[PDB]
């Protein structure tokens, strides 16, 4: 797909990659098995606000 | 911070505010992890005793969950000088490591290239700090936050009485009265993407504060992605 395109509907990072999107995720996350979500590894992953 | 409000409750937990030997903060930093503070260089020659403050809202009133941590090795970047003001960075590392917690967290470090074509590409960043409410106003006890337009950079440069550089960019508006200003210096600027805010800035300078015509200038993060990352090795 595009990156320019809705993010590659990727959570956080993507990457064109061999005409496909490749998606990637900050640490503390990993990626969801769909290869779209970014997945918290902890209780306060980076860049999240503390909410809850 | 000139205009803007205060963060809410949770809202601006990777703030790190540095506090002299009077226990007065006279810059702000970033958390990046439980060690790690990201702050300006010029930050490190206004004070040579300084400390960490985090999860502080209200330096005036003290609540659950303040802590203070000392400076164990500051890594400072070699090129900065005040002449130019380029290269305005640094990385702390504390002594002893931060506990996660309710308005304590680190934000996150984007990857380079998609930071260039997705974050500095939005309409707006965020920018936090205990500094001063006016130019020639008193500090804030409690931490504001304030959206800033990502501004372009030949305007920028145009606007300008100083060299802007390419580790620089501007943020900020023409005439309308919201800015950073001294005692923000060091902190945050991050750009949110679906929910989740990645360091894009550091308050770096301005002449005065919010001026007409004068816009905010920040040190620019993505040219810095490979040092930072060297530095917390
Ligand atoms: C009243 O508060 C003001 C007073 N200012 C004092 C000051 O020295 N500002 C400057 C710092 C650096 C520079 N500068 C930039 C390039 C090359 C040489 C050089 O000297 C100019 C300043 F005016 C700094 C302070 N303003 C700010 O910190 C900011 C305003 C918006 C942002 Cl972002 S930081
Ligand atoms: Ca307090
Ligand atoms: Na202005």
């Amino acid at each position: 797909k595009l990156c320019s395109l809705d993010n590659g509907d990727c959570d956080q990072f993507c990457h064109e990659e061999q005409n496909s999107v490749v998606c990637s995720c900050a640490r503390g996350y990993t990626l969801a098995d769909n290869g779209k979500a970014c997945i918290p590894t902890g209780p306060y992953p980076c860049g999240k606000q503390t909410l809850e | 911070i000139v205009g803007g409000q205060e963060c809410k409750d949770g809202e601006c937990p990777w703030q790190a505010l540095l506090i002299n030997e009077e226990n007065e903060g006279f810059c702000g930093g970033t958390i990046l992890s439980e060690f790690y503070i990201l702050t300006a260089a010029h930050c490190l020659y206004q004070a040579k005793r300084f400390k960490v403050r985090v999860g502080d809202r209200n330096t005036e009133q003290e609540e659950g969950g303040e802590a203070v941590h000392e400076v164990e090795v500051v890594i400072k970047h070699n090129r900065f000088t005040k002449e130019t003001y380029d290269f305005d960075i640094a990385v702390l590392r504390l002594k002893t490591p931060i506990t996660f917690r309710m308005n304590v967290a680190p934000a996150c470090l984007p990857e380079r290239d998609w930071a260039e074509s997705t974050l500095m590409t939005q309409k707006t960043g965020i920018v936090s700090g205990f500094g001063r409410t006016h130019e020639k106003g008193e500090q804030s006890t409690r931490l504001k936050m304030l959206e800033v337009p990502y501004v372009d950079r030949n305007s920028c440069k145009l606007s300008s009485s100083f060299i802007i550089t390419q580790n620089m960019f501007c943020a900020g508006y023409d005439t309308k009265q919201e800015d950073a200003c001294q005692g923000d210096s060091g902190g945050p600027h991050v750009t949110r993407f679906k929910d989740t805010y990645f360091v894009t800035g550091i308050v770096s300078w301005g002449e005065g504060c919010a001026r007409k015509g004068k816009y905010g200038i920040y040190t620019k993060v993505t040219a810095f992605l490979k040092w930072i990352d060297r530095s917390m090795k």
